[PDB]
């Protein structure tokens, strides 16, 4: 009855914001970046080299001193290496082996991971009996996870292939929000800076701004063309980045709801599995499936450098607070700290 | 909760034998090293062994080195030292400490009660010059330990440690590398000091502060404590 | 040909 | 360093816990489960013996461990999930051989998975469970193969026979099955070999044709390193 | 409301608080990020090159 | 002529140090990807590689100038070289071929015991018999000086140097070959044995036809190359030598076949699969 009355209705209001981003189109960043001295070529070997996994790697997050780190892997086991010594502190083996993610507190006393059990756990590391063991189970996804990321000490946000994103309250164990308005599966999120908002990039060539608070859809952002498997806040809290299977990576704003920016090349056919910033908002470091990751340049769209050291697809990269190191994973079953 | 519990004390004949045991409960007794150390009638504290977890590494004092055997037992969860050969300066009361080291653990944590034991008729020297002092509520003190050798090393860490022998009591921990507190016990402890001289600092005094003052080194196994420094109303 | 180490290297000492 | 050294020894110690763990976990063989709601997936299991979608079911023959990762309940869209099963060493998939209306999707969901990037070095182990109701179904006549596949004016049995019964039924089986194999014959290149059969609902030893055909699953990589082939 | 056209309804609706927002000039957008990178740059020592001395994984 | 030897030993020189290296540079880099199967193939490159570098370049020394006169330690030095790498090169060789067979008929059943912790023994194993058979001649050659000539021909007596000369025949050609030849008869019986093939394109047509073709060209060299070299040596003791210009062309003939065994195995054994293609 009202399917097709309303129909007709929405593709007039999307072409409103069509003309008007249009209208409200000035310029583009391509020419404007003309009058800036090039970066050069960049090159950095690895310094330490994690031995230890014995299965592929899926992600890995840092930590707030910028010395511990964690990571996970098929092997259903969890790990946090010393990045400076390569010591082993503790070694943490999950319930199940098929997990996506991680997450280190900002408080440094615990730790998250999740998967294709649509669970996200939360572990206690500094106990008074000297063992790390399990504190909250959080359920109620009907679809994997794909990121979980603690707020300050009390409150997790999840991001699941079920088409929501969820916050929770880890004392308590339930959803005090719930974010809707998605299509399909949700790949990636990242916190703002300021922890007040945030983002989520599903597999429908959507990216979406969020409110903690209220729960509501402040902005919406289109313009890929197949799935998009990573996000990440740039250094500002102002924009974005989004990785998606084609190829190439672009750069939002919160002020204008366009994209600025395309880093593409014709010889890079390969997709993207994971893109972070460091410290500066002027690197961006991406890791394609052409078993090496890449140095982009989020200013002049140029290629500045290659991590080759890998032999097989990289899945995860971060980078430390202080912008000293910079990890790798891939299937290798091999962590690189590379600077 | 954690505790550990130690008994085999009693009369020895000066050239006999004797054996002591913990008993470990409460935490996982497989990560953690061990450790003992003495007290002497109304004197300071000294060390008699050392043991890591899978029995790896060992290292003795070498007063009794040859002398006196430490070993382990991890499903049965309890520490053994065997003693030969006791002669009349092994009167003493003996302590049982648990020590896990990794990064930014707090080795020391806990002490056990203690036993007694009577027998019938190129090191690090810190020295606490004051002996005694007179304090009153309120008010701030400081307490200080002098070094033989400078404990900075070249990773940034300095090895000192601070205990409180309370009246009837066994030592408990404060600070634990001159800066950071150990959790448990409040705000207003707190420590400095750079390279050579060392200090304590206390805001406010309560009643429940009169004891005894430690102070400890690790950087070289021959561990050496240091002289008493009681405060008294 | 034969030389004088080629014959000694196959027949030995003495006779070459 | 008296406690960065000691520290050096419990990382140690780690490494020695986690080499042990590869030791037991390379025991075993992975598997998986594709199929429809009507397939039969779960009977196969039974005869050889919440949101928690993957069922796990683990069985012994000769000595070797197998684990099975039937993975249920995965919303709408697959392509996202097997990336993460691309290190099995066979993929087992049941088709429902009886109705003729559910075919033309059987051969889709066979065609797309016979080509995914993901999966192109792992050789399918193609089953049909559903045997008995075709010779019920022919016999009966109730409905035609002429009107769903219209290509028995150019179809007549290769001069095989299974046992003796009617050749009618067999020449309908042979044609469902080589429907199915002139697919896979167009994209392997000897890392891909389907190993077809033919099961019904009383059928017990299936446990064997997932052994043997892993024989040469194995067998055929070690041609492969060692330069023979 | 919840009807059986519900999605067609929620997506006009939370549309227009989207077209509802103030919508500033690309032109100070552009140059936004330009000036930031500047005001950051010499606390990274990926851009600019390090000593080994001062580097805690290097040395 | 003085023409003819100098280049035909360059030519087998050239193309024995290149082919082994590619084999060592391709399992080298990367790392990590070392198992029972790449051990024992790593190992036989290293033996072999090293028997180019220290048997021909001074070999042909022998045949183009008048005595050794580089050298004096050297006498005793490369003589125990030549035969400890040629006692390993054919000792891996019958470790390939037994390796080959277990991961062959059970390729199930024989993960237990392919460990590469359980290769690096067989491994040392090999390296140490080599020095056992090859020791013994750190006395057999010593410099001497015959009309004034310095040069250091086999210094052992007659009744001393059959007994040598035929222990290194037994232990270096004879005992591996009877231990190469008789496992590949047993795999090429059991992968054409009388069973129902899986299927005619690949199962019995290509696939198995193509490892009984690959398997008899590897066990055609190692009877082959190291034949001719024992075949001279039986005559010059138990028959007659004339040691004349016919019987001239066969000796250098014999040393250049035997350089053939070393030149070939690093493209048979690794340069034809795609693998390292």
């Amino acid at each position: 009855s009202e399917l097709d009355q309303l129909r007709q209705e929405a593709e007039q209001l999307k072409n409103q914001i069509r003309d008007a981003r249009k209208a409200c189109a000035d310029a583009t960043l391509s020419q404007i970046t003309n009058n800036i001295d090039p970066v050069g070529r960049i090159q950095m070997r690895t310094r330490r080299t994690l031995r230890g996994h014995l299965a592929k790697i899926y992600a890995m997050h840092w930590g707030t001193d910028s010395r511990l780190l964690v990571s996970a892997s098929q092997d259903g086991k969890l790990i946090i290496w010393d990045s400076y010594t390569t010591n082993k502190v503790h070694a943490i083996p999950l319930r199940s082996s098929w997990v996506m993610t991680c997450a280190y507190a900002p408080s440094g006393n615990y730790v998250a991971c999740g998967g294709l059990d649509n669970i996200c756990s939360i572990y206690n590391l500094k106990t008074r009996e000297g063992n790390v063991r399990v504190s909250r189970e959080l359920a109620g996804h009907t679809g994997y996870l794909s990121c979980c990321r603690f707020l300050d000490d009390n409150q997790i946000v999840t991001s699941s292939g079920d088409t929501t994103c969820a916050l929770w309250d880890i004392e308590t164990g339930q959803q005090t929000t719930t974010f809707t308005g998605h299509t399909g599966d949700v790949m990636s999120l990242s916190l703002a800076p300021d922890t007040r908002l945030f983002v989520s990039g599903a597999c429908d060539a959507s990216a979406k701004l969020w409110d903690v608070r209220e729960g509501m859809c402040r902005q919406t952002f289109t313009g890929h063309e197949s799935d998009i498997n990573a996000i990440c806040f740039f250094p500002n809290g102002n924009a974005f980045a989004t990785g998606s299977d084609d190829a190439t990576c672009r750069l939002f704003d919160l002020r204008a709801d366009q994209e600025l920016m395309t880093y593409s090349h014709d010889n890079i056919i390969c997709g993207i599995t994971s893109v972070s910033f460091s410290k500066s908002g002027r690197l961006l470091l991406a890791g394609y499936d052409d078993f090496n990751c890449n140095v982009w340049d989020a200013l002049k769209a140029d290629r500045a450098g290659v991590l080759a050291g890998h032999d097989n697809r990289v899945s995860c990269l971060g980078v430390t607070d202080d912008g000293m190191a910079v990890a790798t994973g891939s299937w290798d079953s091999f962590l690189k700290i590379w600077n | 909760d954690v505790q550990l519990v130690e008994s085999g004390g009693g009369l020895v004949q000066p050239g006999g034998s004797r054996k002591l045991s913990c008993s470990a409960s409460g935490f996982a007794f497989s990560s953690f090293g061990m450790h003992w150390v003495r007290q002497a009638p109304e004197k300071g504290l000294e060390w008699v062994a050392y043991i890591s977890s899978g029995s790896g590494t060992i290292y003795y004092a070498d007063t009794v080195k040859g002398r006196f055997t430490i070993s382990r037992d991890d499903p049965k969860n309890t520490l053994f030292l065997q003693m030969t050969s006791l002669r009349s300066e092994d009167t003493a009361m003996y302590y049982c400490v648990r020590s896990i080291y990794y990064y930014g653990s707090s080795p020391f944590d806990f002490w056990g009660q203690g036993t007694t034991l009577t027998v019938s008729s190129s090191d690090i020297v810190m020295t606490q010059a004051t002996s005694s002092v007179p304090v009153t509520p309120g008010e701030s003190v400081s307490i200080s330990c002098r070094s033989s050798k400078s404990l900075l090393h070249s990773n940034g860490n300095t090895y000192l440690y601070w205990f409180l022998q309370r009246p009837g009591q066994s030592p408990q921990l404060l600070i634990y590398r001159m800066s950071n507190l150990a959790s448990g016990v409040p705000d207003r402890f707190s420590g400095s000091g750079s390279g050579t001289a060392f200090t304590l600092t206390i805001s406010r005094l309560e009643a429940e502060d009169v004891g005894v003052y430690y102070c400890m080194q690790h950087l070289e196994y021959p561990l050496t404590f240091g002289a008493g420094t009681k405060l008294e109303l | 040909g034969w030389t004088l180490n080629s014959a000694g290297y196959l027949l030995g000492p003495h006779a070459v | 360093s008296a406690e960065d050294k000691a520290a050096a020894e419990r990382s140690k110690m780690i490494d020695k816990n986690l080499r042990e763990d590869g030791e037991k976990a390379r025991r075993t063989l992975r598997l998986l489960l594709l199929g429809a709601d009507n397939s039969g997936k779960s009977t196969i299991v039974k005869q050889m013996r919440g949101t928690s979608g993957i069922f796990e079911t683990k069985f012994q023959v000769d000595k070797v461990n197998f684990h099975m990762f039937d993975v249920g309940g995965q919303r709408d869209e697959r392509r996202k999930w097997i990336q993460c099963f691309n290190d099995v060493t066979a993929i087992i998939f049941v088709v429902d051989s009886s109705d003729y209306n559910r075919l033309q999707e059987a051969l889709n969901d066979f065609k797309s998975i016979w080509n995914n990037r993901w999966l192109r070095t792992i050789s399918v182990i193609l089953f049909l469970n559903k045997q008995d109701l075709l010779a019920e179904k022919v016999l009966a006549g109730k409905s035609k193969i002429e009107d769903y596949f219209p290509e028995f004016a150019r179809y007549t049995t290769p001069e095989d026979a299974t046992p003796g019964e009617d050749p009618r039924v067999t020449r309908a089986k042979y044609f469902i099955r080589k429907e199915f194999v002139d697919i896979s014959t167009a994209s392997g290149d000897g890392r891909h070999i389907c190993y077809p059969h033919f099961t019904c609902a009383v059928d017990t030893e299936n446990a064997r044709r997932i052994f043997n055909d892993c024989k040469d699953i194995i067998l055929q990589m070690n041609l492969r390193e060692y330069n023979l082939v | 409301n919840t009807a059986s056209i519900a999605q067609a309804r929620k997506l006009v609706e939370q549309l227009k608080m989207e077209a509802n927002i103030d919508r500033i000039k690309v032109s100070k957008a552009a140059a936004d990020l330009m000036a930031y990178c500047e005001a950051h740059a010499k606390e990274d020592p990926l851009l600019t090159p390090v000593p080994a001395s001062e580097n805690p994984f290097r040395e | 002529e003085a023409v003819i030897v100098p280049l035909l030993f360059a030519l087998i020189f050239l193309v024995g140090t290149v082919g082994n290296t590619l084999v060592l540079a391709v399992l080298l880099r990367g790392g990590q990807a070392v198992s029972t199967t790449n051990l024992f193939i790593l190992n036989l490159g290293v033996a072999d590689l090293c028997f180019i570098l220290c048997c021909v370049p001074f070999q042909a020394t022998i045949y183009t100038l008048d005595g050794w006169v580089f050298g004096s330690l050297l006498c005793k030095a490369v003589h125990f070289l030549i035969f400890l790498t040629m006692h390993a090169s054919s000792f891996t060789l019958a470790a390939v071929s037994l390796d080959r067979y277990l991961a062959i008929r059970y390729p199930l059943h024989s993960r237990e015991l392919r460990t590469p912790r359980n290769a690096l023994a067989a491994i040392g194993l090999i390296w140490g018999l080599s020095l056992l058979f090859s020791g013994p001649y750190l006395s057999y050659y010593r410099q001497s000086q015959l009309a004034n000539l310095t040069v250091c021909h086999p210094a052992w007596s007659a009744p001393r140097r059959r007994a040598m000369d035929i222990c290194t025949f037994v232990f270096s050609y004879l005992l591996p070959v009877l231990v190469l030849g008789l496992t590949y008869a047993r795999t090429l019986r059991y992968l054409w044995r009388a069973v129902d093939p899986v299927a005619a394109g690949s199962g019995a047509r290509r696939a198995k036809r193509k490892v009984t073709r690959m398997i008899l060209i590897v066990a055609a060299l190692f009877c082959l190359c190291w034949m001719p070299h024992h075949a001279l040596i039986l005559c010059v003791w138990f028959g007659q030598f004339p040691l004349t210009r016919a019987t001239y062309a066969l000796r250098i003939l014999s040393h250049l076949v035997s350089y053939a065994n070393s030149c070939v195995n690093p493209i048979v054994y690794a340069l034809v699969s795609k693998h390292f293609r």
